[PDB]
């Protein structure tokens, strides 16, 4: 629809990955040992998940929002502070491992 | 009516104000701009009707042609018509003029610029001043022979 | 919504046509043809006009807002509240 | 002649009570007053909101006992169109079309009435976001969302009631994680309690459904799919798991608390649906399961008990069938049977408010509810007698 | 001497800011 090559924002988090924890939270007890590796793996990101998913949750309500806002072109003028505060914070953010 | 919508604009405005948005003096400029361009182009209509209502509710301005001491006189003159209409014009002008502005001096007080807002430029205004030396010409015109009338008693038998 | 209401008050029995009527009579949509639509629908405004003042003879705090007639041939339907009168032509059965 | 006054007042949306009153009038309407033991009772299947579509939960309304809600999970028909769907299904005069829709932008797993307010639909999606959703409004769009947060339920939400009374009310809502979280109807925006349970070594269970000992708040009791069943407290002296339950092999599918009071005292009876067709009846004060359910194999979904027989439920097999399940009669044959045609995946019963009939759904979203035998359905004394002295034959 | 507002809220349009964000990570 754009010739333009949009540069999306996502998260660097696949949803898939608590699945696998799940297997192994179902597995566990069903008397299969798994690797230890695999059991790290799975509890850190087991007990990452809700963060992730708040943020991905919250960047998809915000470009949801923002793309609603441009399709209104009379707004963003006012609007214009809150994005530039909500565009600082992703900045903060970014730069974090 | 357009005051009420006025009104209602400006609370909404002020509501905005209160909640601590932020930009909003551009953004009352514009909005301002845009109404003002708006109610520039509803004056010219009006005015527009009005003038060719001349050649819109206008009242009817009337005057007597008298004697007294053996010579005609007028009640009101014809000058005094023209003063009424002029006036009636203004009123009809000032319907629309003496709208507030939207803000967040007297001329800022309310919006006085609508006829440097015109449309179709002072041609709209000026047909309608134009229109008034129409009538008062025919006006004096009719009265004028009419009026030499009164010659007749300044030649005595 | 317009056509999923209109789409699930005709499907409901197979309908043979219904229009929306938020305006006193008159209404300028078709189901099958101008006329028969708009004509009966401005007769049954009027005639619902009177029915209200019918009911308001008894006592004028009722209202009429439930109206089926439901003779030999035809079924007639209307539900008015303030504005919103349908028309519903039916089988009798 | 109008012709845009009535195309601006009919894009003008002030249909609400318009809409309302028509479709509640119109399916009234459809009354055929012309002047010229089981047994299938109403079998409903939307074309438009069940198309190969699977029940994921039933719920009946106590302050009106003819309003049902039902869930769905994601369409893989059309991903595009919605995919939380939640149907509301009147019992005042026959219809196909079902009385009200709802829509969630996720998966709808579990979804119930409130007790606080006869009108008010709370549901659990598979986002672990409560959904609050307004029957009397007309609006497809959730009413409210509780956010998605650490603190709150972040993982797929299976199980949400309402506990308390109409003045001291209280949602409580479990999350597969393992989140007990307290909410109320007022505000739906903050966890006014929220607490991850644990039985031991710090490890949480993955708690599938809950239920309460009815006539009693606190003191919860869920099950778990690792293959357990655990009694709870909300908070008494000490909140998080109180007992463990030797339980069932596999997954633990469905719980519920024994609900038919009498002369005597049976509220502490449980039975537990689990994957192995093996529904099993125990009491809180004893550790091990009492009797066992075993006819066939391969998952019996769930189990509930009857809210007027006392020894008396219902249970529903994967496979298709429904059997209403006595233990006054009988303890190895079931009272009554009966299968759905087309023997499809039969998902989830409910019995009714004040019994009388039974609600079933479906995984193909045919939901069909049908009553039952008199002669079975009404209890006696005896009834609650010999199933006392049932219980002490072990 | 009637202080006029100063410059306004920027947009600063989303894609920019995107597209440095891309730099930055990609040089960090």
């Amino acid at each position: 629809g754009r010739t333009g090559n949009v540069l999306k924002l996502k998260v660097n988090f696949l949803p898939e990955i608590i699945t696998l924890s799940k297997e192994v939270r179902n597995l566990k007890w069903l008397g299969f040992r798994v690797p230890l590796a695999i059991v790290n793996k799975a509890h850190q990101a087991n007990q990452l998940y809700p963060f992730a998913i708040s943020l991905i949750e919250s960047v998809r309500t915000y470009e949801r929002t923002c793309e609603k806002v441009e399709e209104r072109n009379t707004i963003s003028l006012l609007v214009a502070g809150l994005k530039k505060e909500v565009q600082a914070l992703i900045a903060e953010g970014i730069a974090l491992v | 009516t357009f005051s009420e919508i006025l009104n209602r604009v400006q609370k909404a405005v002020d509501d905005l104000n209160l909640h601590s948005y932020s930009n909003l003096p551009i953004w009352v400029n514009k909005l301002d701009m845009e109404i003002e361009r708006i109610l520039g182009v509803r004056l010219q209509a009006g005015l527009r009707a009005w003038t060719q209502v001349l050649l819109p509710k206008i009242k009817n301005v009337v005057h007597e042609l008298r004697i007294t001491n053996q010579v005609i006189y007028l009640n009101p003159p014809i000058e005094e018509c023209r003063y009424k209409l002029y006036q009636e014009m203004f009123a009809w002008k000032m319907v629309v003029l003496s709208l507030p502005r939207i803000q967040s001096t007297e001329e800022e007080k309310f919006y006085r610029n609508a006829l440097t807002r015109m449309p179709d430029g002072p041609v709209a205004l000026e047909e309608s001043y134009s229109a008034v030396m129409g009538i008062v010409s025919e006006v004096e015109q009719y009265v004028k022979v009419w009026l030499q009338y009164q010659c007749l008693w300044d030649m005595q038998a | 919504e317009v056509e999923e209401t209109l789409k699930r008050l005709q499907s409901q029995k197979g309908v043979q046509g219904i229009i929306v009527v938020n305006t006193e009579g008159i209404p300028i949509k078709s189901t099958m043809d101008n006329p028969t639509t708009t004509q009966y629908a401005s007769l049954m405004h009027s005639f619902i006009l009177k029915a209200r003042s019918t009911v308001r003879d008894i006592d004028p705090q009722n209202d009429l807002t439930f109206l089926r007639i439901r003779s030999k041939k035809n079924e007639i339907m209307v539900a008015p509240d303030k504005d919103y009168f349908l028309i519903v032509i039916q089988n009798p059965t | 002649l109008t012709e845009e006054e009535k195309q601006q007042i009919l894009h003008s949306e002030e249909f609400l009570s318009f809409f309302d009153h028509s479709t509640r009038i119109v399916e009234r309407a459809l009354s055929e007053q012309i002047n010229i033991k089981l047994s299938l009772n109403r079998q409903f299947f939307d074309e438009r909101w069940s198309k190969h579509r699977v029940v994921s939960c039933l719920d009946w309304s106590s302050q009106y006992p003819e309003l049902l809600v039902a869930s769905y999970n994601n369409n893989e028909d059309a991903p595009h169109e919605p995919d939380g769907v939640a149907l509301v299904w009147n019992m005042k005069y026959k219809k196909t079309t079902p009385e009200y829709v709802f829509h969630c932008q996720s998966a709808v797993m579990s979804a119930t009435f409130a007790k606080f307010h006869p009108n008010l639909v709370v549901g659990g999606t598979y986002s672990g976001q409560i959904v609050l959703w307004d029957n009397r409004s007309n609006k497809r769009t959730p009413v409210q969302r509780t956010p998605l947060s650490a603190a709150a339920h972040t993982h797929p939400v299976y199980c949400v009631n309402v506990v308390g009374t109409q003045n001291a009310h209280n949602l409580i809502s479990i999350s597969t994680d393992g989140k007990i979280c307290s909410w109320s109807l007022d505000m739906l925006s903050h966890p006014q309690d929220s607490m991850e349970l644990v039985h031991k070594q710090s490890k949480a269970v993955a708690v599938t459904s809950m239920s309460f000992p009815v006539g009693d708040v606190n003191n919860f009791v869920v099950g778990s799919e690792e293959g357990s069943v655990y009694t709870a407290c909300r908070h008494g002296s000490k909140a998080g798991i109180s007992e463990m339950f030797e339980g069932h092999q596999g997954p633990i599918t469905g719980i519920h608390c024994h609900a038919a009071v009498g002369a005597v005292d049976f509220s502490h009876l449980f039975v537990t649906s689990s994957f192995d067709w093996t529904v099993k009846l125990w009491t809180t004060k004893n550790n091990k399961p009492l009797y066992s359910f075993e006819d066939n194999a391969d998952y019996v979904y769930d189990v509930m008990w009857s809210p007027t027989h006392p020894a008396l439920f219902a249970c529903v097999d994967g496979m298709g069938r429904l059997d209403l399940w006595n233990l006054n009669n009988d303890t190895e044959v079931p009272t009554a049977s009966i299968s759905v045609e087309g023997n499809p995946a039969l998902n989830r019963v409910r019995w009714t408010h004040s019994g009388r009939e039974i609600a079933v759904g479906d995984s193909e979203g045919q939901i069909v509810i049908y009553d039952v035998g008199e002669q079975i359905a009404v209890p006696r004394n005896d009834e609650w007698a010999r199933f006392g002295r049932t219980l002490a034959e072990i | 001497r009637k202080l006029v507002h100063d410059k306004e809220l920027a947009a600063e349009d989303e894609q920019v800011f995107l597209m440095k964000q891309q730099s930055l990570l990609a040089k960090q």
